[PDB]
């Protein structure tokens, strides 16, 4: 068990790295840290389109 | 004039004082009416009744 939860342990610190990494130009996306931000898609004022990832 | 700081290349600008999250949603409360003057001096009212959800 302690071998099988070694692996457990080496994916589970994997699952915080993809986390904190994972970024868009230097931007994160999936630490949390990129809230809800808006999408202008118009060509006037206003048109914007919110996009969430917790 | 046509400089940049003329009055009349912009206009006035609001803002709210209350901050509304991504999961807002408009409840049982939806009118809201702009009552101002028009540029020819009239009173101009517009009601918008938004849609709620």
């Amino acid at each position: 068990r302690r071998a099988i939860q070694e692996e457990v342990s080496a994916l589970n610190d994997e699952l915080n790295r993809i986390a904190e990494t994972t970024s868009f130009g230097g931007n994160k996306l999936l630490n949390g840290s990129f809230g809800s931000k808006s999408f202008q898609i118009g060509a006037d004022s206003g048109e914007a389109v919110m996009l969430s990832m917790g | 004039s046509m400089r940049s700081d003329t009055q009349a290349m912009g206009g006035k600008s609001y803002r709210a004082q209350e901050g509304k999250a991504a999961d807002w949603r408009v409840g049982a409360a939806t009118d809201l009416t702009l009552s101002y003057t028009n540029k020819q001096g009239e009173a101009r009212e517009v009601t918008i009744n938004a849609k709620q959800g």
